[PDB]
Formats: C-alpha cells, sequence, structure tokens
C-alpha cells in the first residue's frame, strides 16, 4: 500500500512534469515563431 | 522633396530594423533559454 501510494505521488509528480514541459514547449515553439519569423522579417526589412 | 523623404525613410526603417533586431536577438535568447530548460526537464522526467 506505502509502494502503491510512492507510484501513485511519482505519477502524479510526472504529469506535473509532462503538464509544465508542454507549457514551456508551447512558450518555446511561440518564442521560436517569433524567432524565425524576426528573421524572415528582418530579411524582408533589408530587401526593402 | 521626395529624395529627402526617401532618404528620411530609411533612416526610419534602419532605427526600426534595430528595434526588432534587439526584439528577435533576446526573443531567439529567451527561446534557446527555454529549449534548454524544457530539454534539461525532459530529461529529468524521463529519469524520474
Amino acid at each position: 500500500r506505502d509502494l502503491e501510494a510512492s507510484i501513485a505521488r511519482y505519477k502524479e509528480e510526472y504529469a506535473v512534469l509532462i503538464s509544465e514541459a508542454q507549457a514551456i514547449k508551447a512558450d518555446l515553439a511561440a518564442v521560436e515563431a517569433k524567432v524565425n519569423r524576426s528573421t524572415a522579417l528582418l530579411k524582408s526589412l533589408s530587401a526593402e | 522633396e521626395q529624395q529627402m523623404h526617401l532618404n528620411v525613410g530609411l533612416r526610419k526603417i534602419k532605427e526600426t530594423v534595430d528595434q526588432v533586431e534587439e526584439l528577435r536577438r533576446d526573443l531567439r535568447i529567451k527561446s534557446q533559454e527555454l529549449e534548454v530548460k524544457n530539454a534539461a526537464a525532459n530529461d529529468k522526467l524521463k529519469k524520474m
């Protein structure tokens, strides 16, 4: 019962670590979409 | 008048390029730091 409670607590910590990662990943995908588009935007500004 | 405007416009475009490059470089650095932190939290979460 103690091991089952430790397994459930670890599984909850992992689901929390996975949810936090998905927020960090979506934040990163927005920050990159920004990075790539900002480099390409600058390629446009220089052409203009 | 047209040459002065175009020249003034080029000055303002260079100013805007400076503004976006400062945002992009900082946006790219934040995106890279968030990806390394995400990659670290993924490895720790996989180990757990």
